[PDB]
Parts: structure tokens; C-alpha cells; sequence
């Protein structure tokens, strides 16, 4: 079975199990075309394909981009090729991934970093075309060498983006995977004591931030009781201001943000449905 | 739209309409 892919300038242990053809789950070692996801047998075959290849970058449309950062949004029917090979790729190191066969009814967000040679796939988000459940993300993942940089959570931040410029609130599709259920609780975290910083008023409703933020009013009065915010004194609920998260918050502010780690509302050009 | 949860030994339910007050240190 497969235990290593050789993706760009990586060689990354591969975590899980994916259905790749038995063919190539034979094999103990896949070759990965960085930029267009097909998967061959040998370093011979790779190289050879590198040269014949044309992508620097995934298809669809680039709808952010902030210098070398970008992300592009891959219709699943417009490039069924590109997004099956996608989740083939997200399997491995995705525990409990669904789908890989019929990606039609989807959009992929294909976070990447450009460099001399092209842009490089740092990770993505998929999300449903038409979510009965108003899911604004299916399944996420960071590409393992960004793991630990910061870009989850700028791909998190990237979901609830899109909701905003939307209209909607959203959440991701449950169940959430042992890893993914921390850094939302963070960024939810981010995002909530950022609105009690600008927020001068003497009160607020949940649908009020539900609708500013774009994240789903459970999963914000879930993070108020999770900082421990939520308070019931003579017959009511109030919202506990804690000063020292909020100044924790400001100092945290200033370290993330001087490494650019941040996305950026101003760079978007995009237009929903 | 009425959430429930606990807050130390307790039960409670609360809407996603009512403005809620923010308040910061104080008597309770
Ligand atoms: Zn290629």
C-alpha cells in the first residue's frame, strides 16, 4: 500500500488510506504533478509529464488574489478531472473525507503561493453548490509541509468570506474531523472578541453578530460559553466583556498580523450566485 | 431560535433575538 507522495519539491509521509486504482494503491510511492493533480508510477513517468505539463496553478477563476497568495474556485463540473484528483489527494491526511467520485454538485477553494516556478497548492476548502444544511465548507485541509503556519485559519476566515459577501451565515459540514474542531473554536474566538472590541454599545443580539461575522449563532453562543462570556444574573442573560481575553486578543493581534497572515476583504473580486 | 446549555450547575436557554446586555467587572 501507499505510504509517500512525491508532491512539487515535498516528499510527504502520507497519513491514511485513499482509493486511489489498486493499480497505484499497490505501490508504496505515488508521483504527484504539483499543479494539474495526476498521479504517476515513477520518477521517469513524473518528469516526463512535468515537461508536457502546461498548469502553474489550478484551473477556474482566481477570485482572490493578495500578491503571491491566491485562491481559485474550481467548478467540480467544469474540471471533474482536476477536483477528483484533488480528493484522492485530501484523503490521505483527511481521516473521514466522503466524496471522490462525484464532484459535479461542488466548488473547490484552491489556496496557493506562487513562487518563480508557479503557484503551489497550500490547501483547500470544498463546498456544496446547493447545501441544504447551508454548510459553507464540506472538507477542509492544509497541505502538511503549511501545516502549523497559519493558513487554516486563513482558509477558515476564506469560508465565512465568501458567506459575508453571500449574505448567509454558515458553519462547516458536520462532523468535524479531532483537528479541525480546534482551529475553528480558535478562529471563532478571533472573530468574537475582534466585534466586542469595536462594539461601543451598551447591548447586542447573537442574529446581530450571526449576521456581521457570517458564523452561525449555535456556534457563537457555543464560543461565548467556551471563554466563558455567557453570564445569567436577576433573571437574564448579559454578555461578560473579559478584559483580559480582549487584551490578550490585542497582543495576539500584533504578532499574527506582522507575519501577513491575515486575509484581506479588498483583494476578493467575486460575485455570487 | 432558542439555544440550550450549562453555566455551573445549571440549565438555560436563551434567544438569538433578545438584545443582550454587555457589561465588564461590577456587583454580580
Ligand atoms: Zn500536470
Amino acid at each position: 500500500m501507499i505510504k509517500t507522495i512525491a508532491f512539487g519539491r515535498y516528499e510527504l509521509d502520507t497519513w491514511y488510506h485513499s482509493p486511489y486504482p489498486e493499480e497505484y494503491a499497490r505501490l508504496g510511492r505515488l508521483y504527484m504533478c504539483e499543479f494539474c493533480l495526476k498521479y504517476m508510477k515513477s520518477q521517469t513517468i513524473l518528469r516526463r509529464h512535468m515537461a508536457k505539463c502546461v498548469w502553474k496553478h489550478p484551473p477556474g477563476d482566481e477570485i482572490y488574489r493578495k500578491g503571491s497568495i491566491s485562491v481559485f474556485e474550481v467548478d467540480g463540473k467544469k474540471n471533474k478531472i482536476y477536483c477528483q484528483n484533488l480528493c484522492l489527494l485530501a484523503k490521505l491526511f483527511l481521516d473521514h473525507k466522503t466524496l471522490y467520485y462525484d464532484v459535479e454538485p461542488f466548488l473547490f477553494y484552491v489556496m496557493t503561493e506562487a513562487d518563480n516556478t508557479g503557484c503551489h497548492l497550500i490547501g483547500y476548502f470544498s463546498k456544496e453548490k446547493n447545501s441544504f444544511l447551508n454548510y459553507n465548507v464540506s472538507c477542509i485541509l492544509t497541505m502538511p509541509q503549511y501545516m502549523r503556519q497559519g493558513y487554516g485559519k486563513m482558509l477558515i476566515d476564506f469560508s465565512y468570506l465568501l458567506s459575508k459577501v453571500e449574505e448567509k451565515v454558515g458553519s462547516p459540514e458536520r462532523p468535524l474531523s479531532d483537528l479541525g474542531l480546534i482551529s475553528y473554536r480558535s478562529y471563532w474566538k478571533e472573530v468574537l472578541l475582534r466585534y466586542l472590541h469595536n462594539f461601543q454599545g451598551k447591548e447586542i443580539s447573537i442574529k446581530e453578530i450571526s449576521q456581521e461575522t457570517a458564523v452561525n449563532p449555535v456556534d457563537i453562543v457555543s464560543t461565548l460559553q467556551a471563554l466563558q462570556m455567557l453570564k445569567y444574573w436577576k433573571g437574564k442573560h448579559l454578555v461578560l466583556k473579559r478584559q483580559d481575553l480582549i487584551d490578550e486578543w490585542i497582543a495576539k493581534e500584533a504578532k499574527r498580523s506582522n507575519s501577513n497572515k491575515t486575509m484581506d476583504p479588498s483583494c476578493l473580486k467575486w460575485t455570487p450566485p | 431560535g432558542m439555544v440550550e446549555i450549562e453555566i455551573e450547575g445549571r440549565l438555560h436557554r436563551i434567544s438569538i433575538f433578545d438584545p443582550l446586555e454587555i457589561i465588564l467587572e461590577d456587583d454580580l
